[PDB]
């Protein structure tokens, strides 16, 4: 999946 | 000369508000030019009707995947994916519109709107726009998120386009 992490 | 696009957000069908952005095409062309052409619907697919599948309170709002609606794909205007324009602009604070890639040089249609200063992303995510008006609309739709990203309710881009 795509997306930035914290 | 800097494009301005907008999103008309709804919470489970019921219209909620409008959120505009300033696309920095001056510095981040191929990325900015990309987001404008999808916000309008300039090719048949675009962000209209798509939703924010991943919202995390205090972090960001993820959307841009009109195909899968989960995070898997979502096509751009150049066929499927594209390289990282640059990292000149940094996730300075909430409102910052950035690309939500999956490992370097894989930018498609997924983006995220920041709801806090997120510096750790600087250098990994291509920043290219910023909410102009409606940061209070992104705040409301933020409340309908969770911790793993699950949306407490269906958030959608009820309509979208270019005003400048």
């Amino acid at each position: 999946h795509a997306g930035p992490i914290a | 000369v800097n494009p301005t696009v907008f999103f008309d957000i709804a919470v489970d069908g019921e219209p909620l508000g409008r959120v505009s952005f300033e696309l920095f095409a001056d510095k981040v062309p191929k990325t900015a030019e990309n987001f404008r052409a999808l916000s309008t619907g300039e090719k048949g697919f675009g962000y209209k009707g798509s939703c924010f599948h991943r919202i995390i309170p205090g972090f960001m709002c993820q959307g841009g995947d009109f195909t899968r609606h989960n995070g898997t794909g979502g096509k751009s205007i150049y066929g499927e994916k594209f390289e990282d324009e640059n990292f000149i602009l940094k996730h300075t604070g909430p409102g910052i519109l950035s690309m939500a890639n999956a490992g370097p040089n894989t930018n498609g249609s997924q983006f995220f709107i920041c709801t806090a200063k997120t510096e750790w992303l600087d250098g990994k995510h291509v920043v290219f726009g910023k909410v102009k008006e409606g940061m209070n609309i992104v705040e409301a739709m933020e409340r309908f998120g969770s911790r793993n990203g699950k949306t407490s309710k269906k958030i959608t881009i009820a309509d979208c386009g270019q005003l400048e």
